[PDB]
């Protein structure tokens, strides 16, 4: 009950909680590189071999 | 024609190859690979390839 | 060649567990086992071997059953594993402590 | 026992539209037979969404028949004697039907009852395995995780090696299923020594999976031996196409034959990674991760290489190599640069006392922060 005064005082300095204001108002990207690699391997190969 | 002969001669090849090699490279540090290539009798490309594995 | 060896063997083996009993029967199964190996069919040969032996482990006293272990060792060698070429080599040695075996089999 | 795992493993393939449309429709035959036979009807309704009333009429019938039989049997069992052993055995059997139809909920009730009642230690462990197996059918990580903890309490009391094999492999599937491979490799290589198929995906699958994990985890010698000098994998040959591809990969990595490495990499993607339910999600990280390991390996043995040399060995164009290298370098496993204008590839060499220095401070830094956080806390009291 002691800590409680402080928790309410902080919230008020924020105003509400923004936390809930936002939803009301509104190499992890790396593509599988296997598909691109397949194309690469094959074009190089064709030329290499028949060179 | 013999399974044994062949298995154990791949082994004979490698041991012979390894031992001869060690002796060629003991005196120096910054040995030309070309120098090695004549003595050992494995071509310049084939020497590069073995060295990498070893 | 191919034809003769497999056809003669099949017809014979059938004749021999229907006209006669187990005695001739299991003798012809070693011979087929061998022919299955020469044919480089190694699973097929595994299966024949496996049927005899533990059931006839109470009929163990015969030279002929020592031979079975010999053929087996050749088979696991061709499955290309040495866990079992050892096991089967150990098993031939165990049954070939009996001295009744001819010179030829001991050489093998 | 077998239908319990097989239904789900087979159905997966059909689901995927990743696979060729042609492959997708062949899977359909197998899956379809087992829907009707095993009466998978509640769950089937779910599964039709994701890609004859008789099945279901059959369900109602079967259900009612089976129910009605066992009902009054169990009502008769109550009037009658032994509640420890014989009623517990029947209660297992209600759960067996529930597990047939794909309701996880209804199996879990009945099978709990068995545990409650005082039973053999051997018997206890058994029952808990089955409950956890029901999680695999859907493939939920959260449910599986919690059930397998309990199993370890009873595992040494029973002290059977029979069911500890089953335990090792169950925890294996839970790990495979998630991204982490470190743990899986350790249990799944061991299952090579001893496998039990009971409510567990066949040994042939385990051979293939053990090999994938193998590569990712162990370093040179050790890993090589574990995924090659294994007698079991040699005896089993290449009996299916998928186990072939992965083994081919293993050969080429080890043998440092880098021409055939790249063809082999592409095959494993199509035929190993995607059939697999487990590594479907992890296809992306896995295949990429292999290109990095292999490249590192070539570079380790070389002070310097040429771009033209390196390129040729793999079977990609010179341009392609450069692009794909520029992904690996800031992430840092290759430990390398490319002096582009000259076309040489240099490999930074701080492997020494300098290396050991750098690592050691960072580890020190990590201990320093924790001390502060804890210090400050106590200090307020």
């Amino acid at each position: 009950t002691k800590k409680k005064n402080e928790e309410i005082n902080k919230k008020s300095l924020e105003e509400d909680d923004e936390f809930e204001d936002f939803p009301i108002d509104t190499d992890d990207v790396e593509v599988d590189d296997d598909f691109t690699n397949e194309l690469k391997a094959e074009l190089d190969r064709y030329k290499r071999e028949n060179q | 024609g013999d399974e044994l002969t062949r298995s154990h001669f791949n082994a004979l090849y490698d041991t012979l190859l390894e031992s001869n090699l060690c002796k060629i490279i003991e005196p120096f540090e910054c040995v030309e690979i070309s120098h090695i290539s004549k003595i050992i009798g494995l071509d310049t490309q084939q020497v590069e390839g073995k060295l990498s594995q070893m | 060649s191919l034809d003769d060896q497999i056809f003669v063997c099949e017809k014979s083996i059938e004749f021999a567990k229907r006209e006669k009993r187990v005695f001739l029967k299991h003798s012809l199964s070693i011979k087929l086992a061998t022919l299955h190996y020469q044919k480089k069919q190694y699973k097929d040969s595994l299966a024949l071997i496996n049927d005899l032996l533990r059931e006839f482990k109470k009929l163990d006293d015969k030279p002929s059953l020592v031979d079975v272990h010999l053929l087996e060792s050749k088979v696991y060698h061709k499955l290309r594993n040495l866990a079992k070429s050892k096991a089967s080599l150990t098993a031939a040695r165990t049954a070939a402590n009996s001295i009744y075996c001819p010179t030829q089999t001991v050489a093998e | 026992r077998v239908p319990n795992y097989e239904v789900s493993e087979k159905a997966f393939l059909l689901t995927q539209s990743k696979v060729s449309i042609e492959q997708r429709k062949e899977a359909a035959e197998f899956v379809l037979a087992k829907i009707k036979e095993e009466e998978m009807a509640p769950y089937y309704k779910y599964l039709c969404e994701e890609y004859d009333q008789e099945l279901y009429n059959e369900l109602c019938k079967k259900n009612e028949s089976k129910i009605k039989e066992l009902n009054e049997k169990i009502q008769k069992l109550e009037e009658d004697d032994e509640g420890e052993l014989e009623q517990a055995q029947a209660w297992i059997n209600l759960g067996e039907y529930y597990a047939q139809i794909g309701d996880k909920d209804n199996a879990e009730k009945t099978l709990g009852k068995s545990l409650s009642k005082a039973i053999s230690t051997g018997a206890k462990i058994d029952v808990m395995l089955t409950i956890a197996r029901l999680g695999f059918f859907y493939n939920d990580q959260l449910y599986v995780k919690e059930k397998l903890e309990a199993v370890n309490s009873m595992i040494e009391k029973g002290g059977d090696w029979e069911r500890r094999n089953r335990y090792k492999t169950y925890y294996g599937i839970h790990c495979l299923a998630v991204r982490n491979f470190k743990e899986a490799a350790k249990l799944l290589v061991d299952s090579l020594a001893t496998f039990t198929s009971i409510e567990l995906t066949s040994y042939e699958s385990i051979a293939t999976y053990a090999s994938v994990t193998g590569l990712f985890t162990l370093e040179r010698t050790d890993l090589k031996s574990k995924v090659i000098d294994s007698p079991e994998l040699l005896s089993l040959i290449s009996t299916t196409a998928a186990l072939q591809s992965i083994s081919s990969l293993t050969i080429s990595l080890y043998a440092s034959d880098y021409a055939s490495y790249f063809p082999y990499l592409l095959e494993t993607y199509a035929n190993v990674l995607i059939p697999c339910k487990y590594l479907n999600r992890h296809a992306d990280f896995f295949v990429r991760e292999m290109r990095r390991k292999v490249y590192a390996q070539l570079l380790e043995s070389y002070k310097t290489l040429s771009l033209k040399s390196m390129a040729s060995a793999f079977g990609v164009s010179v341009a392609f190599l450069d692009n794909d290298l520029g992904k690996f370098i800031p992430n840092k496993q290759l430990n390398c640069v490319i002096d582009r204008v000259n076309g040489i590839v240099e490999t930074n060499r701080p492997d020494n006392k300098n290396a050991q220095y750098h690592l050691l401070v960072k580890q020190g830094d990590g201990l320093l922060t924790k001390l502060q956080k804890y210090g400050a806390a106590v200090r307020l009291t």
